[PDB]
């Protein structure tokens, strides 16, 4: 029930968590050409 | 059992979640972090080329 | 009698004055750099990129 | 006590909310760095290419005098 | 037994609730976090932009030598 609102949720971040990992090395690779 | 249980992990299941977006969160401030710090590099790039230009440029005018 | 070494101190201060400056502005810029290369793989680590 | 996951449950709307908006925020940076990362590129070659220039330029500036 | 199970369950309970709030927290700064580093990223852009012009105006001087 609203559980499965729960394990969505989850889903929703695990999802910009990688996202974001992705941005962070982005912006390694930025932060070195400087 | 299922009146305890369904609770437990019910909770178990939100310790997961909250660790999820401490993660995201940690990225999120780290993001910041950097692009705050670059930015103060950039300025300097800023400084380095303003004046760069107003040598060369007037360094010609004849 | 003429009473001008001085000016030979003066100015020969003012030289290590910029021997200073660049010199040691160039050795504060290498650890800087290493430094934040640090920093930059600790997160790096944190969350295991490659 | 549904009062207490009254509570919850509404946290939890809120959260997934706001996970919604930094979804975005995520993924706009992304695509906007790269952006910059890109223009970081160009600025290297083309310092590159005017050390080349101003140095082979005084070279002749101060050949002729 | 039974009675220490209910008792039991009300604190497991609890400090989930705390943790949605604390969850609520995170979410707040990393947004806020997530909006900051935007308004940098942007203003950082022009900069930038400005920097490529500069670069550019050498390109041409040069050419003039």
């Amino acid at each position: 029930g609203s559980n499965r609102r729960l394990q969505q949720t989850q889903a929703q971040v695990d999802e910009v968590v990688d996202i974001m990992r992705v941005n962070v090395d982005k912006v390694l690779e930025r932060d070195q050409k400087l | 059992g299922s009146a305890l249980s369904e609770i437990e992990t019910r909770h178990s299941e939100i310790i997961k979640l909250e660790n999820s977006i401490r993660e995201l969160h940690d990225m999120f401030m780290d993001m910041a972090m950097l692009v705050e710090s670059q930015g103060e590099m950039i300025d300097r790039i800023e400084y380095n080329v303003e004046h760069a230009v107003d040598y060369v440029e007037r360094a010609v005018s004849d | 009698g003429s009473k001008l070494p001085d000016a030979a101190k003066k100015f020969e201060e003012a030289q290590e004055a910029l021997r200073q400056a660049e010199e040691e502005r160039k050795a504060k810029y290498a650890k800087m750099e290493a430094e934040r290369e640090a920093v930059r793989q600790g997160i790096r680590d944190k969350y295991g990129i490659k | 006590g549904s009062a207490r996951e009254n509570e919850m449950d509404e946290n939890l709307e809120q959260v997934s909310g706001i996970i919604g908006n930094l979804r975005h925020m995520a993924l706009d940076m992304g695509n906007e760095i790269d952006t910059q990362n890109r223009q970081i590129d160009r600025i290297m070659e083309k310092a590159d290419s005017n050390k080349t220039r101003i140095d082979e330029a005084n070279q002749r500036a101060t050949k002729m005098l | 037994e039974l009675e220490e199970m209910q008792r039991r369950a009300d604190q497991l309970a609890d400090e989930s609730l705390e943790s949605t709030r604390r969850m609520l927290q995170l979410v707040e700064e990393s947004k806020d976090a997530g909006i900051r580093t935007l308004v940098m990223l942007d203003e950082q852009g022009e900069q930038l932009d400005r920097v490529e012009e500069g670069m550019n105006h050498i390109n041409q001087d040069m050419k003039e030598a």
